[PDB]
């Protein structure tokens, strides 16, 4: 994350980190949104371009966590994956399209001060919360620019009209995407980076005091880019698909 | 840099 | 589930964090 702050302890409990086993190192964020599913981008996963393609035995999910590198004993918990699930419409070959995954673990996690689920969007929330200019949350232990944080760190970004965000790259954009971000003329900055892929972009609905995840770190040019803006996937519009693999996996 | 973890879970 | 989105720290105990209502006045 670039030009964000450090979390606060328990601010983002639903916050996954995605590790690698051998070698030990970060892989992704992800996010936790019931006791045994896990939800991240496919191309944390699977990018060939990139001779990235994981299996479940190469990876843990680490939850509860704030430190970036520390083993946090007594609160962050470590769990193993039984099946990774990737969007059979996901466009590694062009724009990261329908960039969505879902981990099953191999034991349910024990809820805690540190670790709880984020709601997914209905139909409503998302047509009431995803306007231009209404602000989300993104949070991740990736880079600081485009130099690595020791505690996870949050930004706050504000949503764009979709032809600014078209108009800003050469990247064909589709309705699987937003994108989000600071333009030049407003001053503040922000961004995801490397290593935040896979984590969401979350709000707090004002109608319930709930926090939704409406977004996952997708792709972007660089990070905090003048006239670049984050892209992220479009939670809702792939939920269909997310019901159909809990309702048959789960 | 990160701090090794329990063996438990590499195994 | 039922308690999504509701944080131990913060919504359970009606605390807020320090940054949240930056979001809600976004919320125009
Ligand atoms: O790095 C990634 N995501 C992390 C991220 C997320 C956000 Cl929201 C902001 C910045 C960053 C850090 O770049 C992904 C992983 C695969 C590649 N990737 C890109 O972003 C590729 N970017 S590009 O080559 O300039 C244009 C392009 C786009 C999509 C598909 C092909 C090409
Ligand atoms: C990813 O790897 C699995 C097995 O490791 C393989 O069956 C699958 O075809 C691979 N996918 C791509 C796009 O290479
Ligand atoms: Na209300
Ligand atoms: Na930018």
């Amino acid at each position: 994350i670039v030009e964000g702050s450090d979390a606060e302890i328990g601010m983002s409990p639903w916050q996954v980190m995605l590790f690698r086993k051998s070698p030990q190192e970060l892989l992704c964020g992800a996010s936790l949104i019931s006791d045994r599913w896990v939800l991240t981008a496919a191309h944390c996963l699977l990018y060939p371009p990139w001779d990235k393609n994981f299996t479940e035995n190469d990876l843990l999910v680490r939850i509860g966590k704030h430190s970036r590198t520390r083993y946090e004993r007594n609160i962050e918990k470590i769990s193993m994956l039984e099946k990774i699930y990737i969007h059979p419409r996901y466009n590694w070959r062009e724009n990261l399209d329908r960039d969505i995954a879902l981990m099953k673990l191999k034991k349910p996690v024990a809820f805690s001060d540190y670790i709880h689920p984020v709601c997914l969007p209905d139909r409503e929330t998302a047509a009431s919360l995803l306007q231009a200019g209404y602000k989300g949350r993104v949070t991740g232990w990736g880079n600081l620019k485009e130099g690595q944080p020791s505690v996870l760190q949050v930004v706050n970004l504000p949503i764009v009209e979709r032809p600014v965000c078209k108009d800003s790259t050469r990247i064909r954009i589709t309705d699987n995407m937003f994108c989000a971000g600071y333009k030049p003329d407003e001053g503040k900055r922000g961004d995801a980076c490397e290593g935040d892929s896979g984590g969401p972009f979350v709000m707090k609905s004002p109608f319930n005091n709930r926090w939704y995840q409406m977004g996952i770190v997708s792709w972007g040019e660089g990070c905090d880019r003048d006239g670049k803006y984050g892209f992220y996937t479009h939670v809702f519009r792939l939920k269909k698909w997310i019901q159909k693999v809990i309702d048959q996996f789960g | 840099d990160f701090e090794e973890i329990p063996e438990e879970y590499l195994q | 589930e039922a308690d999504c989105g509701l944080r131990p720290l913060f919504e359970k105990k009606s605390l807020e964090d320090k940054t949240e209502r930056e979001l809600l006045e976004s919320y125009i």
